[PDB]
RNA sequence: UUUACUUAUUCAAUGAAGCGGAGCUGGAAUUCAUUUUCCACGUUCUAGCAUUCAAGGUCCCAUUCGGGGCUGAUCCGGGUU
RNA sequence: UCUAAGGGUCGGGUACGAUCAACUUAGAACUGGUACGGACAAGGGGAAUCUGACUGUCUAAUUAAAACAUAGCAUUGCGAUGGUCAGAAAGUGAUGUUGACGCAAU
RNA sequence: GCUUGUGACGGCCCGUGAAAAUCCACAGGAAGGAAUAGUUUUCAUGCCAGGUCGUACUGAUAACCGCAGCAGGUCUCCAAG
RNA sequence: GAUGGGGAAGCUCCGUUUCAAAGGCCUGAUUUUAUGCAGGCCACCAUCGAAAGGGAAUCCGGUUAAGAUUCCGGAACCUGG
């Protein structure tokens, strides 16, 4: 039969982001000789929404080192950081909540966002509102420090991989009901065009693995292979078990 | 504004038509105080240069 | 313990509550003793500090903000600093500040 | 005049959406757009306004924050958390 | 020390000779029938002496290190009270209440401050008073 | 679209190079509340503005109209 | 088979700006002849200000106003990182 | 056809007067072929069963429904040298101005 | 009163509600400038010039789309007692 | 949607500042002379895309068989020189 849904959002036609209003991209400063030899100061200047984000932005603004005029990054806002604050990036600064170091700097425990997977990358790790990455150990020779994701994940990167002391700010976002169709309606505007769903199961055949029947029913097992092939994919992909957890989760 | 003599476009003090002047008198008393603190900071630490 | 103080000189002494006055009070050497609330910003904070000595005035900041320091002096308002200058009964002057 | 009897701002929703769900939001929302105090000048004077946002209306700052409320649990300690080991590093 | 009184150097903080530096030369610790509030007679400069190096030559120099004067009957809540400090005695008799009234009066009383402020710049006393705030 | 009051300031428009015609205006209006009164407007058209000077005054106003210069090009009524 | 190397190949970054190597000074260090090393080696009360090859110092032009080297800002290798 | 209540503006040494302008609400007489929201305008109501929570959506031109959606609940995949998806290929592309309080798939 | 304009406020959001051309201002102080006479066109007045294309009417139970002078369809402003 | 490019047998597909030696202003030096060199900059990298978005400036009276904020009358305003 046709193409199925989930196959057509490849193109990127209708379903592009809706990128209009957006403050512009979250990165940290680049990785240059001030951050990296000792550290460099700057004022957030503003923390501001940005358009389909949970968590809010922060303007926050540099001297060049190198030519005479200020130089604006766009951070993404740590719970706490505030408009006139001062904020301190380089391997020699000091951790407080908004300053930017690179995760070799930083002892055991301490709470930080937006880190880079490999240094300079201007930001990777953590971003989502309320998420953090906490630094578990260090490795002196070859300097790599181990972290926790906020997926419980545990991944090892460079001690030079910059992140910045503290937890993205607007947490508690998903707490609350969203209540109402419109209320989803209005943020995924701001997303893309990913919303509302139908089920495949409501489908026909044409249009789905799912579709078809006298009865709504999926007809096979819903846990799919990797090894499986366009066209073939909706349902649960490579699932390893299936069903409702019981018992604690959280990795050992 | 390019069909309008200049004292339109500002007050007489320093900062004129750009900044709010309470919000001049501020960066002045900052400016000031803080390069005062500034000769305060580097005889302070001259000296423990000198005594240590 | 210097709440206590604080509140003699109040029930004994004169005083001067807010930033304008303890101004009119320094520059008229007339103050004995400035207290600063913890969360008086740092370029009040330093104007004062400057104000003070060329005045030769002691100063004591107050751990605490205006809100309690204003509770501190007894009253319903906040104040962020209050200037002394005469002690009543009290020691404040020639004690720990 | 007590109003409602337990509703409160709830109230705008009348019956939809189920007690429970209304119970959940009640909560946030009253969390959400309550005044605050202000860290810098003192006054009850800090609202909301976009999820994370909170600015303070006479004295003009504004604090990255939780999504419905000032300072979340999480962060507070992760401040104290940082607090102690910043300690050690001048200790 | 009652610290606005005749040697006291202070930056000025309000109105077009806003963060200027002046000296007191003559206060009215409180009291005017006009000017119904604690108030100094100032004789600060405007225009500074711009900076001069090697390459200024002959009369470059002189042309840049001319000062434009002024001065002001002025509120002391106006005032930044400096620890610096510098000498009035040329212009004891020029600036007065009596100078203001009448600017003919005034144009004189600068001219002198000027032919003073510039004597006292050259051969470089008073370092800091013949150099911009800046803000 | 100007407005002229300065008997004397007028009397320079008229004779300021580019001034070639000029007219004279009669109003009958009234005094106060009571009578009438002859007042008379002098309108002198310069290149990119057409000055006004009204004078009240029947007397000033005869006076007036004899200072015009005589190679200007009036238009009375 | 393991585990090293970097020039192929591959990924990221930047209006390819401060790399790698040595040296100055400081100084923790304890000297088993004297240095055998290791860290450093301009910025953190403040919602200011930081631009004209830089002021300074020193040498040249043939003294004009202008203007140029050097230093200020250490050497060596041209592997942008 | 009457009555009552509800306002503006002025001068008062350091109790009131004077004037101008507004439909509202209630009460009371009288009156008629008992009529009077006089045309116009303008909810039928009640007790239950089945069924979808609701508002919202679709078969333009025989089906508006109990069907689809939805919030809510639960499950799956993925830390970027990635998950899902595009393309004949590529120094190609969507998610992505993105980062698990995320994106993708039921 | 009615319609429209506008202000200072207040509600709402896991929605916080374009861009760029263009204009001005300020910080800066390169440099250029007077007494036998210099600076000044962001004050006034004064002089010349402003091209190319559209511009009628209909806008609907007859000027458009539905084979048509079709009871259908087709975006909007003004609005008396 | 061109361009240095990279795919594709090829019609062409991809990319839009992207692995590119990407370009132009202010005046000075000319007083053989018309414009070479002398600085210092600025590195923004095409272009099309709104007769409802942004946007320099005009009004009233009169006038035609049929045009009018467009003619005539009077009175303005903007941009450039
Ligand atoms: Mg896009
Ligand atoms: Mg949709
Ligand atoms: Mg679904
Ligand atoms: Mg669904
Ligand atoms: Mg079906
Ligand atoms: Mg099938
Ligand atoms: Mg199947
Ligand atoms: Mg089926
Ligand atoms: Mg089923
Ligand atoms: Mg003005
Ligand atoms: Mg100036
Ligand atoms: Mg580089
Ligand atoms: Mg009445
Ligand atoms: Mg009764
Ligand atoms: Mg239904
Ligand atoms: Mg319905
Ligand atoms: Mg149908
Ligand atoms: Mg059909
Ligand atoms: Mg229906
Ligand atoms: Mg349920
Ligand atoms: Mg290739
Ligand atoms: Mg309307
Ligand atoms: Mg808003
Ligand atoms: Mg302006
Ligand atoms: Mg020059
Ligand atoms: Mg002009
Ligand atoms: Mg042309
Ligand atoms: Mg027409
Ligand atoms: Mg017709
Ligand atoms: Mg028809
Ligand atoms: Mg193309
Ligand atoms: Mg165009
Ligand atoms: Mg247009
Ligand atoms: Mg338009
Ligand atoms: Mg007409
Ligand atoms: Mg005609
Ligand atoms: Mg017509
Ligand atoms: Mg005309
Ligand atoms: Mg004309
Ligand atoms: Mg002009
Ligand atoms: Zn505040």
């Amino acid at each position: 039969g046709r193409v199925i849904r989930n196959q057509r959002k490849g193109a990127g036609s209708i379903f592009t982001s809706h990128t209009r209003l957006r403050q512009g991209a979250a990165k940290l400063r680049t990785l240059d000789y001030a951050e990296r030899h000792g550290y460099i100061r700057g004022i957030v200047k503003q923390i501001v929404h940005d358009s389909g984000r949970g968590a809010p932005l922060a303007k926050v603004v540099f001297r060049d080192p190198y030519k005479y005029r200020l130089r604006e990054e766009i951070f993404i806002a740590n719970e706490g950081v505030h408009t006139g604050q001062f904020i301190y990036a380089g391997k020699k600064a000091s951790l407080n909540v908004g300053n930017v170091l690179p995760l070799g700097s930083v002892p055991e425990g301490t709470i930080v966002s937006n880190v880079e997977e490999k240094p300079g990358d201007r930001g990777a790790l953590a971003r989502a509102s309320g998420n953090y990455v906490i630094i578990i150990g260090h490795n002196p020779d070859e300097n790599k420090t181990r972290v926790r994701l906020p997926s419980g994940a545990k991944k090892v990167i460079s001690s030079d991989a910059r992140g910045v002391i503290g937890v993205i700010a607007g947490g508690g976002r998903v707490d609350k009901p969203l209540l109402k169709a419109g209320r989803a309606f209005h943020k995924y505007r701001l997303k893309r065009n990913s919303w509302p769903k139908t089920r495949g199961v409501a489908m026909n055949p044409v249009d789905h693995p799912h579709g078809g029947g006298n009865h709504q029913h999926i007809g096979k097992a819903s846990t799919i292979s990797r090894g499986a092939v366009s066209g073939q994919k909706a349902g649960l992909i490579a699932a390893r078990r299936t069903g409702l957890l019981r018992g604690s989760q959280k990795t050992q | 504004y390019a069909t309008v003599s200049k004292t339109h476009k500002t007050v007489s003090r320093a900062y004129g038509g750009s900044r709010c002047a309470n919000c001049v008198k501020e960066r002045i008393i900052r400016a000031f105080l803080i390069e005062e603190q500034k000769i305060v900071k580097k005889v302070v630490k001259e000296q423990t240069e000198a005594a240590k | 313990s210097i709440n206590q103080k604080l509140a003699l000189v109040i029930k004994s002494g004169k005083y001067t509550l807010g930033y304008k006055s303890t101004v009119k009070s320094l520059r008229q050497g007339k103050s004995k003793l400035i207290i600063i609330a913890a969360n008086t910003p740092v370029l009040r904070k330093s104007e004062l500090e400057y104000y003070a000595m060329l005045s030769k005035t002691k100063v004591y900041y107050f751990q605490g903000g205006n809100n309690e320091l204003g509770t501190a002096v007894g009253k319903l308002f906040r104040v962020g600093v209050v200037s002394i200058l005469e002690a009543g009964d009290s020691d404040i002057l020639t004690t720990l500040a | 005049a007590k109003r409602t009897k337990k509703v409160g701002i709830t109230g705008k929703y009348g019956v939809r959406y189920g007690s429970s769900l209304r119970r959940q939001v009640k909560k946030l929302e009253i969390q959400q757009h309550a005044r605050y105090d202000c860290s810098f000048c003192g006054k009850k004077t800090v609202k909301r306004g976009a999820a994370g946002i909170w600015t303070c209306s006479c004295c003009k700052k504004t604090v990255a924050g939780g999504a419905y409320t000032v300072s979340t649990a999480a962060a507070a300690t992760v401040r104290s958390t940082i607090r102690r080991l910043r300690e050690m590093v001048e200790a | 020390a009652k610290f606005l009184k005749a040697g006291k150097v202070a930056v000025v903080v309000r109105g077009r000779y806003a963060g200027k530096k002046v000296v007191i030369v003559k206060p009215h610790d409180e009291g005017s029938k006009s000017h119904p509030f604690g108030h100094a007679l100032v004789a600060g400069i405007e225009r500074y002496p711009l900076k001069v190096t090697k390459k200024h030559g002959a009369k470059k120099v002189a042309k840049r290190t001319k000062i434009k004067p002024f001065i002001k009957v002025v509120n002391y809540n106006h005032l930044l009270p400096t620890r610096y400090t510098l000498d009035v005695e040329a212009f004891k008799s020029v600036v007065s209440t009596e100078t203001f009234e009448q600017p003919s009066q005034r144009e004189e009383a600068k001219k002198v401050v000027k032919k003073a402020f510039e004597e006292r710049h050259q051969a470089g006393k008073n370092q800091w008073f013949f150099s911009k705030l800046r803000f | 679209a100007r407005e002229i009051t300065d008997i004397k300031q007028f009397l320079e428009l008229t004779r300021r190079a580019d001034v070639k015609t000029a007219t004279v205006k009669i109003n009958k209006k009234l005094n106060k509340a009571g009578k009438p009164f002859r007042q008379t407007k002098f309108k002198v058209r310069g290149s990119s503005s057409l000055y006004t000077l009204v004078i009240n005054d029947a007397g000033k106003a005869k006076k007036l109209i004899q200072s015009l210069p005589p190679t200007l090009k009036v238009n009375r009524l």
